[PDB]
């Protein structure tokens, strides 16, 4: 947005193994989970209607949003994803129901997020 | 939206 930024030249981003893993390997799989659909799409607050989402979420963040500040290399490595991605998650836990279809999904979506990362490049290789 | 998407 006008203020925040999602690339940035004097920030550091440098391309390490970690970091592309995650991108390609992790939340590209994550995508392609035909539950993980209601995740598609960031919080907008105007698109998807949720204006009261930026004053109980503490992050209102998703799929769409984590993978823009990979493609676009706002970190350095795939570690400052690790935070992105644990808020995602827990902000559906929170704003819906324990028994809403998008918690469903999210706990499933959840197994093949742990499965990719645990096979993480835990020695990292910068590139 | 919000609210058993099935």
């Amino acid at each position: 947005p006008l203020g925040s930024e999602v690339s940035n030249p004097s920030k550091p981003g440098r391309k390490t193994n970690q970091l592309q893993y995650m991108q390609n390997v992790v939340v590209k799989t994550l995508w392609k989970h035909q539950f993980a659909w209601p995740f598609y799409q960031p919080v907008d607050a105007i698109k998807l209607n949720l204006p009261d989402y930026h004053k109980i979420i503490k992050n209102p963040m998703d799929m769409g949003t984590i993978k823009k500040r990979l493609e676009n290399n706002y970190y350095w490595s795939a570690s400052e994803c690790m935070q992105d991605f644990n808020t995602m998650f827990t902000n559906c836990y929170i704003y819906n129901k324990p028994t809403d279809d998008i918690v469903l999904m999210a706990q499933a979506l959840e197994k093949i997020f742990l499965q990719k990362v645990a096979q993480m490049p835990q020695e990292e290789v910068e590139l | 939206g919000k609210g058993k998407k099935k």
